[PDB]
RNA sequence: GAUGUCGGCUCGUCGCAUCCUGGGGCUGAAGAAGGUCCCAAGGGUUGGGCUGUUCGCCCAUUAAAGCGGCACGCGAGCUGGGUUCAGAACGUCGUGAGACAGUUCGGUCUCUAUCCGCUACGGGCGCAGGAGAAUUGAGGGGAGUUGCUCCUAGUACGAG
RNA sequence: GGAUGUGUCGUCGCAUAGACAGCCAGGAGGUUGGCUUAGAAGCAGCCACCCUUCAAAGAGUGCGUAAUAGCUCACUGGUC
């Protein structure tokens, strides 16, 4: 069961109907959630309550207030995720705000980030995905981290700094 | 990947998962990566 | 131990998880019913050797003991249990099980000890005072010593119904 | 396994156990809960399995010997009298009925020896330890 | 060569170390001399000889190693009071032989910089806690 | 008061327990080449010699040179080599007439399609006037294969 | 046969004098326990499975090497 309820100044919550609509310093967010999910702020904190107990309920319970705590650190300090590229010659630059892969590939992976998300690099070996809504970072990041998995013999290709990638070791 | 018709585990890790109506078997180490189907 | 109907009709229990028994002496075979549960966590303790409360409905207290039990195939669990009316200086004889204790000296020999015969019978128990229980020596026992009746020290007074040179428990060789 | 001598033959028919105990020989056990025929082969295919879990001991029981001869198809045909005396023995087993029961060795060092043997009968079975006080 | 984030470990005679199968490939893999560790190794062991002796080498990064001349085997220390020819497989069955509590004096005295017990008592009975596991008995005890 | 039989040839079509191409997990998978399990039948799956063959052995190739089903698919479609007519021979059995696990040479396989089905092509009528012509697309069909060289790159990888 | 898919009954069980899973940290000395081997040191296989310190930390989970080593576990404290 999941309770606690930080809601940080920035925020700005509207438990108006089952769109339960958040505005804050980074950028009014919006998540969905269960109407007959009972939840809202009394005194200062917040806090989502249940009907039943069990599964069915006690499920999407669990999963609100991990939602909604969301969109707190969300549109109050942002997200932001750092992918590593590692191995020969492996590099990206940029375009605009476009990612520049270039990993071995015959010819270069461009990689375009969506509708509110930011791609950064510091040295053409490192890599980051910021951004609003966790999600599409992760939900993006991932796409960056596909671009190349690492490999069982000298894990290469983007991966997670401190990414633990054993080698089967062959000849 | 290990379509066994009898799936359990095979050391202290194998962690049977249900995704979509499938009985699956994830374990730190592949070689035992399972799944009735 | 409630046990409180008692008649021919056990539709009223068959169902509702009851046992059926009867006990007696050869004055009173009261008819009987007890629960199910009861006696089921009951003579798991006592066994054959463990006399116990019997007020039925109604509130008549009577010592008795476990005589025979006979419990369903395919389901260990039991259907009917015959209850001996406890008696005051004899019974008619016991039930009793043989027990081991200490390390045998014939175990970490190399081979392993036989408890042959598992529960055995003594003439003349002396109700009030009957073993619920009984240990035996085992160490001494080596590469093939066998212990009999003659041997299991008794509970003073008791006298062993078995023949005495039959082989109670035996270390048994390796293999 | 097989009979030393006897007639030749039989027939079929079947109904619950009748004289499988329960505890005897040790202090753990293992009970047939169904209608089958027991192989005298897929028998073997069961205490040489025990037997390797066990690196000694022998504490292991099979009072179900095979008291039955069936018989076969010598090809096809169908014209001839009954068949095939030799092709293979029988142990009729009843549900509650009592196969295998070990002793000495720890609970689980038993609840596998049985579980493998499990393995190579027709039969779904369970394991079982003590209360059993009948007649002795 | 190689840095080996390991310690090596082993147990000499008493001042070989100097044919192949002992070390060897032990420390001729890793690139570097053996003919002195050889010659600094009967020296020490100059005062007790006929016996074997664990020792601990320490490598470092500038192919230099080290070592402490410890104190034998309490293994081979039965052998030798008890006159054992070799350590017994079933001594459950079979023994070995017998020796007196004062054979472990000298052993609680001159392995001591190891032992790390309470004092004296609690030095003594994890000597019999091994010689147990060997085959030997101990012999008197507690009362009488 | 008859459901024509082995094998070919022709003509196909269907299942998948996929032979090759497609995608994937694990590999004891370095790479290259493979093993193996999963998903997947769009399409494709060669020509010769021996045998009546099916089968199979073999020559030369191929991405491959799948297995089965459809009255062991298909004779009112063709053949007729095979085998269950009449001739004749050998071995074998039988005193014989004859016979056969057998072997061997020979031996007329019926122009005319009525109903369904199928491929093409017309006539009627219908589609709320009678006509010329141009179209939408409901639905439906066809096609759906693969190698090799070059480039990237003699890179990644690899002691090489 | 498989399997934290649910519904209802039974058993241990373990536990605010603060467990379970998560987390920081620890982890024993004897001993590469003896035995067997070309060796194998908690982990190919016989035998056992005790001593000492302690709040602790078992001759030992499994993974690993040609044994080493290394990586975690069973036992211990604080956070909640």
């Amino acid at each position: 069961g999941k309770q606690p309820i930080a809601v940080p100044s920035g925020v700005t919550v509207n438990a108006q109907d089952g769109v339960f609509k958040v505005k804050g310093p980074k950028g009014e967010l919006t998540v969905p959630y269960n109407t007959e999910l009972t939840v809202r702020q009394d005194g200062d904190q917040l806090l989502v309550e249940r009907p039943s107990d069990a599964q069915k309920h006690r499920a999407l319970h669990g999963l609100t207030r991990t939602l909604v705590a969301n969109a707190v650190k969300g549109v109050s300090d942002g997200y932001t995720i750092n992918l590593e590229l590692r191995g020969v010659g492996f590099r990206a630059k940029l375009t605009g705000k476009a990612l520049e892969m270039n990993i071995g590939y015959s010819h270069p992976v461009i990689i375009e980030p969506p509708a509110g998300v930011t791609f950064a690099v510091p040295e053409p070996t490192r890599i980051d995905v910021s951004g609003i809504d966790k999600q599409l970072v992760g939900q993006v990041a991932a796409n960056v981290r596909k671009v190349r998995k690492p490999d069982a013999y000298h894990g290469k290709g983007v991966r997670f700094v401190g990414e633990q990638i054993a080698l089967k070791a062959g000849k | 990947m290990k379509v066994r018709s009898s799936v359990k585990k095979m050391c202290d890790n194998c962690k049977v998962v249900r995704r979509h109506g499938r009985v699956l078997v994830i374990c730190s180490n592949v070689k035992h990566k399972q799944r009735q189907g | 131990m409630e046990l409180t109907a008692k008649p021919r009709t056990p539709k009223q229990k068959l169902d509702e998880s009851m046992i059926a028994a009867v006990a007696y002496n050869k004055e009173n075979n009261v008819s009987f019913a007890l629960d199910r549960k009861a006696f089921d966590r009951a003579f798991r303790q006592q066994s054959t050797t463990g006399l116990f409360d019997i007020t039925v409905e109604g509130g008549e207290t009577f010592p008795a003991l476990v005589k025979a039990v006979q419990m369903d195939k395919r389901k260990r669990a039991p259907i009917h249990v015959d209850f001996y009316m406890v008696t005051y200086g004899e019974p008619v004889e016991v039930s009793v099980p043989v027990h081991t204790t200490g390390r045998s000296q014939g175990e970490v020999q190399g081979g392993l000890v036989d408890i042959v015969v598992h529960n055995l019978q003594i003439v003349a128990p002396g109700p009030r005072r009957i073993p619920q229980e009984l240990v035996v020596d085992v160490t001494k026992m080596n590469i093939g010593d066998h212990i009999t009746a003659g041997d299991i020290k008794l509970p003073e007074g008791c006298t062993l119904a078995a023949d005495p040179e039959l082989t109670v428990v035996s270390v048994l060789p390796p293999r | 396994k097989r009979t030393k001598f006897r007639k030749q033959f039989r027939g079929r028919m079947t109904g619950d156990a009748k004289g499988g105990d329960y505890v005897a020989f040790g202090d753990y056990g293992l009970i047939a809960m169904e209608p089958a025929w027991i192989k005298s082969n897929q028998i073997e295919a069961c205490r040489i399995v025990m037997s390797r879990h066990f690196r000694r001991g022998g504490k292991i029981y099979i009072r179900i010997f095979p008291d039955k001869p069936v018989t076969k198809k010598p090809a096809e045909t169908r014209m001839g009298k009954g068949k095939g005396a030799v092709e293979y023995w029988v142990s009729v087993v009843k549900p509650g009925r009592v196969m295998f029961e070990v002793a000495g060795v720890t609970e689980e060092q038993a609840k596998e020896a049985f579980r493998l043997a499990g393995h190579k009968l027709p039969i779904q079975t369970k394991m079982v330890k003590r209360e059993v006080y009948d007649e002795a | 060569m190689k840095k080996v984030a390991g310690i090596v470990k082993l147990q000499l005679p008493a001042g070989k170390a100097t044919p192949a199968p002992p070390v060897g490939p032990a420390l001729g893999q890793y690139g570097a001399n053996i003919m002195e560790f050889t010659k600094a190794f009967n020296a020490q062991t100059a005062d007790k000889g006929d016996a074997i002796i664990p020792v601990e080498i320490t490598i470092y990064a500038d192919r230099s190693f080290t070592f402490i001349t410890k104190t034998p085997p309490m293994s081979y220390l039965i052998r030798k009071a008890a006159g054992i020819g070799k350590g017994s497989s079933t001594p459950n069955k079979a023994k070995v032989g017998k020796l007196n509590w004062d054979q472990v004096l000298e052993i609680a005295k001159t392995k001591m910089p190891d032992l790390n017990a309470g004092s004296v008592e609690a030095a003594a009975n994890t000597v019999a806690g091994t010689a147990r596991s060997m085959g030997v008995t101990v012999e008197g005890g507690p009362n009488a």
